[PDB]
């Protein structure tokens, strides 16, 4: 049961760090995709001028 | 014209269109971990 118990306490904390490294990869490709198209927004607007 | 003016009018020249910037993320490869050498230690398996 010790046994045990350690490898599920390792799994939880391996499922907490997925989470959270899914998360942020979330979070990055957002802000990329924001940049992208804020740029080609720029571009317009220079064409606007 | 009479006055010097001239009766054509004339040519209006395309100024040129502001490009796109482009970027780029370059990457690298560096090696992995290789293994060291193993040294057989005096303890059990439970307490290494």
């Amino acid at each position: 049961l010790e046994n045990a118990k350690w490898g599920v306490s390792q799994l939880i904390q391996f499922g907490n760090t997925l989470l959270s490294i899914t998360e942020r990869q979330d979070a990055e490709a957002l802000a990329e995709i924001l940049q992208t198209q804020g740029s080609e927004l720029a571009l317009q607007s220079i064409k606007m001028q | 014209t009479i006055d010097g003016q001239p009766l054509s009018l004339s040519l209006y020249a395309t100024p040129a269109d502001p490009s796109m910037l482009l970027s780029a993320a370059i990457t690298a490869s560096q090696g992995g971990g290789d293994l060291p050498h193993a040294v057989m230690p005096m303890y059990r398996f439970p307490v290494i």
